């Protein structure tokens, strides 16, 4: 089972970029690039349709751990929207993609391609997570900021900053994703009076 | 002879399949008209004429 | 009075307004903030068998008189620092007094056009359940959360669990 899910997965990357890589007119660009994307969801597809409960997220931990153990930044996004439509099309429940994805320890700010891709993903499937998963992911996605330095790299910042995209759409009122009593109460734990 | 229109109709598909069948002749390909795969029912395949 | 219902003529951030400390520059406003002062300080050094004769006041005489939502503000800057005690020593009435924050804020929301101060009102009754009241206010609550205009209702959705 371990071995199934690495088989499909290693086949789903390499087919879709080799099949893409060379580019004799073998796809239309605007809702086609869409449809590939339906093909890797349908690939996931199968490969869930055969899991129980209990081990609904050892494999979702090794699925992140293999997309951050890549190299290619084409690769991760294929991955990743591979997860994107996973969660859309109603297969996945969408705290667990968000908890394994930053609560891998692969996802450190110097990788800072890793970096972009897993917050945008996060960004776009973070609306749909009940509140206390919310609060839960706003405590660990705080903590993984604190651990960039004062100092960062004059190129990579802009990168970096796509974790303050989250940030801004969870705190955000109009939006309404947690009661924002709990979003002060996880900060002032994390950042008490004194503390800039 | 009123049917005859609901035949025509369904020999336009035949006689298609009839000039891509003839047509791949010499090519080193084996055609076919159903395929059975599993998915079928999310991949954009199933979602096909 | 008129400062608080008709002339919000002196209409400045009313937390400013019921702030006290202003005393520190000359700009303390009236008994507005003189009775917020003097009541804080009379409820603070009263027992608990004088403190509980405020659900039967605010039940009886302050919610058919709560129009606007500067009287709204005013009375939750009135009561709201006791529901400590009435949560230690006697949880009848801070049950009570939980229901009258929300009867008084269906009447404010039907009789004026908008709130400038959703948000404050809002976090505070937050405030209230997770602190204070908890589940307690359950089935009374959900009656007067459905009447409420939508934009306060998207915001109120999870008091109702």
């Amino acid at each position: 089972m371990e071995t199934q899910l690495q088989s499909i997965f290693e086949e789903v990357v390499k087919t879709e970029v080799i099949e893409e890589a060379f580019p004799g007119m073998f796809m239309d660009t605007p809702e086609d690039e869409k449809t590939k994307l339906i093909s890797c969801l349908g690939a996931f597809r199968q490969f869930w349709g055969g899991l129980s409960q209990e081990s609904h997220e050892q494999c979702i931990q090794w699925i992140v751990k293999f997309i951050h153990g890549q190299h290619s930044p084409k690769r991760i996004s294929f991955l990743y929207d591979c997860l994107a439509m996973a969660v859309e099309t109603g297969l996945l429940p969408p705290r667990l993609v968000c908890e394994s994805l930053i609560n891998s320890d692969t996802l450190e700010w110097e990788r800072t391609q890793l970096w972009a891709l897993t917050f945008k993903l996060v960004r776009k499937i973070i609306g749909g997570v009940d509140y206390k998963g919310v609060r839960d992911l706003l405590k660990v996605i705080l903590e993984k900021i604190l651990t960039i330095p004062n100092t960062v790299s004059s190129a990579v910042v802009q990168q970096l900053l796509a974790a303050r995209e989250v940030i801004a759409y969870i705190l955000e009122r109009n939006a309404c994703l947690l009661p924002a009593y709990f979003a002060v109460t996880e900060i002032r734990k994390l950042y008490p009076e004194g503390k800039l | 002879m009123k049917r005859i229109i609901p035949w025509i109709q369904q020999l336009k598909f035949w006689l298609g399949q009839q000039r891509c069948k003839q047509s791949i002749k010499h090519l080193p390909t084996i055609s076919s008209e159903t395929l059975q795969l599993s998915n079928y029912s999310t991949h954009p395949i199933g979602n096909l004429s | 009075s008129p400062s608080l219902t008709s002339e919000t003529e002196w209409v400045g951030y009313p937390f400013r307004l019921f702030d006290f400390t202003a005393c520190h520059q000359s700009y303390s406003e009236m008994s507005c903030s003189y009775t917020l002062a003097l009541a804080h300080a009379v409820w603070h050094h009263s027992s608990i068998g004088q403190l509980s004769l405020i659900p039967k006041f605010l039940t009886e005489v302050l919610l058919p008189i709560v129009k606007t939502e500067f009287q709204l503000l005013y009375v939750y800057h009135l009561v709201g620092p006791f529901l400590q005690r009435f949560q230690q020593e006697r949880t009848r009435c801070m049950i009570e007094i939980g229901v009258a924050f929300y009867d008084m804020l269906l009447n404010v929301d039907q009789c004026s056009t908008h709130l400038n101060y959703m948000d404050p009102i809002c976090d505070f009754l937050y405030h209230m359940k997770y602190m204070f009241t908890g589940d307690s206010v359950k089935e009374q609550v959900e009656k007067i959360i459905c009447n409420l205009k939508p934009a306060l209702k998207l915001r109120l959705r999870f008091i109702t669990h």
